[PDB]
């Protein structure tokens, strides 16, 4: 495995490793980096909360 | 700071509830709508019927926002069935296009020889905000997105069921009257701008949708959408008309100032960057009947004749008319007064009626050695040249009332610039008025008698608005106070403002005019209705009387419909 270190908190989207998503169904957006396969990270406090 | 038109010459506004009630009377909107979205092996499904659409505040420039609310609509999201409630909605963003269509409308006012414009939406539509909510409140957001993607879908799809006309516009149309072709369009445009409420709604009466339009083949290469909010917020008019001060100017200052005889047709020059209409070379103003008994040339200098638009008022200035006066004295006065076109309700008609305002300035310039060495005998003949320009006519008066206005005129005296000025502000003006001792009665023969002059001038005025310089002559030839001159100037500038006042040689139909303002006889002149008809007989809304009329930076009329 490889862990992606090279992704800050203001990279461009490029649609496949770092997107804005929805949490949920609810009209919360917030912004995920993935750094591995099928693992992401939300660098921000949970929404559902 | 004040109303700009940025290129364009007319204008015609309504507001939001206006154009909401011409589309609610049409009723060429789509009212059964089947909004279907099939994506990634999913179905979703808006069938229902729309309620009557509203233009709403939420439009700016090129953007057009419709408020489109639900009546009842079924949503089958892969088969999850809702019922959306009564105060569903969504709001649309449309454009609006001068699509040409074949000719419908008729112009009593034109020839019809123009090409019939219809506004109607550009082929798309996009959708800013909505609102989707079941009878329960189950719906999730991602139901509501997936619903607002269908509803684009749909009306991208099903924008031709919308056949509502928007406007009518008539292009390059001859008017019936050919001398009011700058009532007709030749370039047309639109545009809107909505104001929010302070409760934060949407303003249906105070937001302003807009049409302008170039006029007389005034080329606009800058075709821009912008409108000033405050247009129709101080009208408070359900409709409005604009015509830029550059028309204005320069084709109803020029008749004005070339028809007073002051000027010929070779020796005016346009000023569009001043806005000021004057003379390129010197000119003569008229003759002069000095105490001296002979008869002198009154000469202006170029460029002091000036007649503008300052303080949202009709300005008339004379500067340097100089002449010798006797014994080697040279004197210079300047003059400037101010009228206002407001409008009068008169036998219930609204009447457009030019009337003076505040009170003129006058200022006087002279050497300091003819007031130092001939100080008492060249006053006679200063008072002389002097009341008339005040009593319109050179009439002798008594010597009480000349000390009486001396201690005055000799208490205004300056020294700049080693000369002696004085100045005559607007409280002096109406004190001389009062002092005067002549009665408004005798004011008034003498308007009845330059008014019939003033007929008899347009007589000898030709087509164009000038005189022969040989019939300019004999007319000038005759003796005549230079007060009277300026009598006549003025009747002559005011009764050029018919065009302003009154639509449709042009000399009888001034005459007509002439025997409405001297006789109080409208019986065949319709009064601002025909005005008002050049300005809807080419701008056709799907269906008024005009009760506002004023000058914030633009020739601005406001009616009811």
């Amino acid at each position: 495995m490889k862990i992606n270190n090279n992704f800050n908190i203001d990279s461009l989207i490029d649609n496949r490793d770092v997107a804005i998503v929805r949490g949920r169904k609810t009209d919360t957006f917030f912004k995920v980096f993935q750094v591995a396969p099928n693992i992401w990270v939300a660098p921000e406090r949970y929404y559902g909360e | 700071g004040d109303l700009s038109l940025l290129g364009w010459n007319t204008e015609n506004s309504v507001s939001f509830r206006t154009m909401n009630e011409f589309i609610k009377k049409d009723n060429l909107y789509p009212k059964d709508f089947k909004a279907v979205y099939s994506y990634r092996k999913m179905t979703f499904t808006a069938t229902g019927t729309f309620d009557s659409w509203e233009m709403t505040t939420g439009a700016d420039g090129r953007n057009i926002r419709f408020k489109c609310p639900i009546k009842y609509a079924v949503y089958d999201l892969d088969g999850d069935v809702f019922n959306s409630s009564t105060e569903n909605f969504l709001l649309i963003q449309v454009d609006l296009t001068y699509f040409d269509s074949k000719t419908t409308i008729n112009d009593p006012t034109g020839e019809n020889d123009g090409k019939q414009f219809n506004l109607k939406i550009k082929t798309n539509v996009l959708i800013v905000t909505y609102n989707l909510t079941d009878t329960d409140g189950s719906m999730s957001s991602e139901d509501k997105d997936f619903l607002s993607l269908a509803f684009r879908n749909w009306f991208n799809e099903n924008i031709q069921q919308f056949e509502q006309i928007f406007a009518y516009i008539l292009l390059d149309e001859t008017a019936k009257i050919p001398e009011y072709q700058w009532l007709k369009p030749t370039q047309i445009s639109y545009g809107s701008a909505s104001v929010e409420t302070a409760n934060d709604e949407p303003d249906l009466d105070a937001s302003i949708f807009s049409a302008m339009s170039m006029v007389e083949n005034n080329t606009n290469s800058t075709p821009s959408h912008a409108v000033d909010n405050r247009m129709l917020q101080l009208t408070k008019t359900q409709a409005a008309f604009g015509i830029s001060f550059p028309l204005f100017i320069e084709h109803f200052l020029k008749q004005a100032l070339l028809s007073s005889q002051f000027i010929s047709v070779d020796d005016i020059v346009a000023d569009i960057n001043t806005l000021t209409i004057t003379n390129n070379k010197q000119i003569i103003f008229g003759k002069v009947e000095n105490s001296d008994g002979k008869n002198v040339d009154s000469s202006l200098k170029p460029g002091k004749l000036k007649l503008s638009l300052q303080n949202n008022l009709i300005v008339l200035e004379l500067f340097d008319l100089t002449w010798e006066q006797g014994r080697g004295v040279t004197g210079h006065f300047d003059f400037r007064q101010e009228y206002e076109l407001a409008l009068e309700s008169k036998s219930g008609k609204q009447i457009p009626i030019l009337k003076v305002h505040d009170e003129p300035e006058i200022e006087y310039y002279v050497e300091e050695a003819q007031w130092k060495t001939n100080e008492d005998m060249i006053v006679s003949a200063v008072v002389g040249t002097v009341f008339s320009m005040i009593l319109g006519a050179s009439m002798k008066l008594a010597g009480s009332a000349l000390s009486k206005a001396g201690k005055l005129i000799r208490s205004k005296a300056t020294t700049i610039k080693g000369r002696k000025k004085i100045y005559i502000n607007r409280s002096n003006v109406r004190q001389l008025r009062k002092d005067s001792g002549a009665t408004e009665i005798e004011l008034e023969r003498i308007n009845r008698r330059n008014s019939s002059i003033a007929a008899e001038d347009a007589r000898l005025i030709s087509n164009n608005g000038t005189t022969s310089i040989q019939t300019l002559g004999d007319m000038k030839k005759k003796p005549m106070s230079t007060g009277q001159r300026i009598a006549i100037g003025a009747k002559k500038i005011a009764g050029t403002a018919v065009m302003f006042g009154a639509v449709g040689n042009f000399g009888e139909m001034l005459i007509n005019y002439i025997n409405a303002m001297e006789n109080n006889d409208y019986s065949a002149i319709p009064g601002i209705n025909s005005f008002m008809q050049q300005c809807i007989g080419a701008m056709q809304w799907p269906d008024l009387k005009v009760t506002f009329g004023k000058l914030q930076g633009i020739y601005l009329l406001g009616g009811t419909l």
